[PDB]
């Protein structure tokens, strides 16, 4: 009786006898008594299998998931990941902490403004002497959930004991960053994108030895921690330079200095698996008169030598803004754009180009109020931006000044937008995937690390 | 043209391993047989070694499988 | 020392005239030692005529003279 | 490429058709690849009005592979 042929699984046709080996009790002339230590090939097997009927069960909707590694999910794992998200439970708490994230609006000068951080980074300095003399500014009550707005100018004034009045030394500025890329791998980080203005910080040095000093420390730090498969660093660190720009003074020869700066590192330091200058970023006072347009001619030269562009716009201006941004300067992406749904056809342009849009919920609630938990400014964009197909992400801004964490930023983004759920999260991440300022192979890299590093629930 | 290694297990009943080495076009080569504890397997030996030398024959037995009364030695065997 | 910034009559020259200018503008800034070597100036050279003159290229200056970096043209050899 | 250059960066164009001379410019080719502008090539008409070799055998290679 002759059953017929068979094929079998792809990884198991070949495989190796020295991972699953047999142990001889004893033997005379070709004939043998054995046993097995354990029972490693039945769990491979049945986890394979298993991981089979699962892939089979999920194929459909497949090109609707983020990643492809939550088709090994089961059914009921897959309806958990629909429900809303709830800030309150420890288990979600945790689930948010343990996802990999990816970082793009970041600020080096407001890291470490209050506690013990400031203490560290102020017993590092070269001259001590020069130091200035020690004061915290005190924080309104209940500053991480504050029940009034703030101005813009106290939002700043708060981060006063760090920054320009500290980063003139050396060993300052080293330690600031080293804290930096601690904190952002602690936080599970593995990219990020961190804003800086090094010509702030040049006294009697000029800026280009400031950029190459913050550029060392990351590359330094990066070298430091080979963890990970690969032998890539655990978190990989870009940097963007920042224009400011201010009410009134003298303000536009900084910014022509930093664009010259940019351009020149950028075509400095080619290496692809290196900390790189990636991009550049328009800052500082917004309103009528400092509007996106007035800087076109500066940007031209940015434009012709190949680099990407983002611009803080929709903080505190209407629409026209944003739509001077997009058209007139050729930005990328966009920061704190708030007032994107006051015009229909901008939203639709900046849908179908392909536009990011950064949001900070801490500081955004912090400088325009927002309600919370469902109980004017309005209802926080968020959900509109992901059901109208924007490519929005979360960030931090100022870790130091808004007293929080990326993981507190997306708890709280679930709270200011009763019915977030968990896939929207991974939407984020894959959102903030697509946006990034890298190469291809890096996003490709990128992609399948987060894939395969989503905790289960 | 291939090797065409044969597999077989074997019960308390024996002349089934002669009987399944002589498919009806298969040149065998190095059969195997898996077996327990208790059945004897002189008649295969003598079988293999007055009408097929070349043959290498091996014999495999589980240590401690001889009976099964619970599902934990069917689990040991199939390991 | 002075760096050029050169103009041609067709292809691809004006990147490298931004380039060129950053690089000038980033080097004065570096080196300020009065009794050495420093980056002064920036030049206005190359193939030159009717389309290729001085009020085509004030958006890509406007930089060097925000920094405050002297300039030099080529001008009269082969125009009015 | 100097009216891809002012096509992409002045008139806000989302799609660029016969930019054959794309490469000439590195950085140009370089935000085109990465701002994701589309390329619309027609290998009859360029071959008809440009001309182009045949099976490997000056206008340069076609520039569909690069
Ligand atoms: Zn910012």
């Amino acid at each position: 009786i002759r059953l017929g042929p068979e094929r079998g699984w792809p990884q198991l046709r070949r495989i190796a006898p020295e991972q699953f080996p047999l142990q001889v009790v004893e033997e005379k002339g070709d004939e043998r008594r054995v046993q097995a230590e354990d029972r490693a090939f039945g769990t491979f097997l049945q986890d394979l299998l298993q991981r089979a009927s699962r892939i089979a069960g999920a194929w459909e909707m497949l090109p609707e998931l983020p990643f492809a590694d939550l088709a090994t999910w089961s059914e009921g794992e897959l309806a958990w990941l629909r429900e809303p998200l709830d800030p309150r439970a420890p288990a979600d708490q945790r689930w948010v902490a343990g996802l990999p994230k990816i970082e793009l609006h970041c600020h080096l000068g407001g890291f470490a403004t209050h506690g013990e951080l400031l203490r560290r980074v102020r017993n590092a300095a070269e001259n001590p002497g020069k130091l200035p003399p020690l004061e915290e500014p005190r924080l309104p009550e209940g500053w991480p959930l504050p029940a009034q707005p703030i101005p813009l100018a106290e939002y700043m004034k708060l981060g006063n004991a760090n920054g320009t009045a500290l980063l003139r030394d050396p060993g300052c500025l080293r330690e600031q960053c080293r804290l930096l890329y601690r904190h952002l791998v602690d936080q599970g980080v593995c990219y990020a994108e961190v804003r800086c203005s090094p010509a702030n910080y040049a006294e009697v040095r000029s800026p280009w030895d400031v950029l190459a000093d913050i550029r060392a420390a990351f590359q330094e730090c990066m070298e430091g921690a080979r963890t990970a498969p690969g032998g890539l660093p655990a978190c990989h660190v870009n940097l963007i330079l920042i224009a400011t720009r201010r009410a009134s003074g003298d303000y536009r020869a900084a910014i022509a200095r930093h664009l010259a700066l940019a351009v020149t590192a950028a075509e400095h330091w080619r290496d692809e698996n290196a900390c790189r200058v990636v991009g550049v970023d328009l800052a500082g006072y917004e309103d009528e008169k400092t509007r996106a347009h007035y800087f076109r001619e500066e940007f031209t030269a940015v434009h012709r030598c190949g680099l990407a562009v983002t611009v803080h716009a929709g903080e505190n201006d209407d629409a026209e803004g944003i739509w001077r941004a997009v058209f007139d300067l050729n930005a990328r992406r966009l920061g704190h754009a708030l007032s994107l749904g006051q015009s229909r056809e901008l939203l639709r342009s900046v849908a179908d180009r392909g536009i990011g849009v950064e949001l900070c919920p801490y500081a955004n609630l912090q400088i325009k109020g927002f309600r919370l938990d469902g109980s004017a400014p309005g209802p926080y964009p968020l959900l509109d931006y992901l059901r109208e197909g924007v490519r929005v992400t979360v960030n931090t801004d100022n870790i130091g000044i808004s007293a929080a964490s990326l993981t507190d930023n997306l708890l709280l983004a679930a709270r200011l937008c009763p019915g977030l759920t968990r896939l929207d999260l991974l939407h984020l991440q894959r959102h903030a995937l697509e946006t990034a300022f890298c190469t291809a192979t890096q996003r490709l890299t990128l992609l399948r690390r987060i894939s395969s590093g989503i905790p289960r629930p | 043209n291939v090797q065409a290694h044969l597999f077989v297990s074997l019960g308390t009943a024996p002349a089934i391993v002669p009987e399944a080495f002589l498919l009806p076009g298969a040149r065998f080569v190095s059969v195997h047989v898996l077996t327990t504890e208790r059945p004897d397997v002189t008649l295969i030996r003598e079988f293999f070694r007055r009408h097929a030398p070349g043959v290498n024959l091996t014999i495999t037995r589980v240590a401690g499988f001889q009976d099964l009364k619970s599902e934990e030695d069917h689990f040991r065997f199939e390991e």
